[PDB]
């Protein structure tokens, strides 16, 4: 899958700032994906605001 | 899905 649980990604905040972040779950229906960040906080991200922390 | 662009 393009998105998998324990992948490092960058996700964007509401700041409009990419932070790095690693995938815990993911919810291919929502389009959503928990991610944890360096504060160790969680927040649900929209798939639109993810992208893989790696080229292909 | 992303945003919708027209041509
Ligand atoms: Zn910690
Ligand atoms: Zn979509």
């Amino acid at each position: 899958p393009r998105l998998w649980e324990g992948q490092d990604v960058l996700a964007r905040w509401t700041d409009g700032l990419l932070y790095l972040g690693t995938i815990k779950k993911v919810d291919s229906a929502r389009e959503v994906c928990l991610v944890q960040f360096e504060d160790d906080s969680q927040f649900l991200v929209l798939w639109k605001d993810i992208s893989p922390a790696a080229l292909p | 899905g992303g945003v919708k662009k027209p041509l």
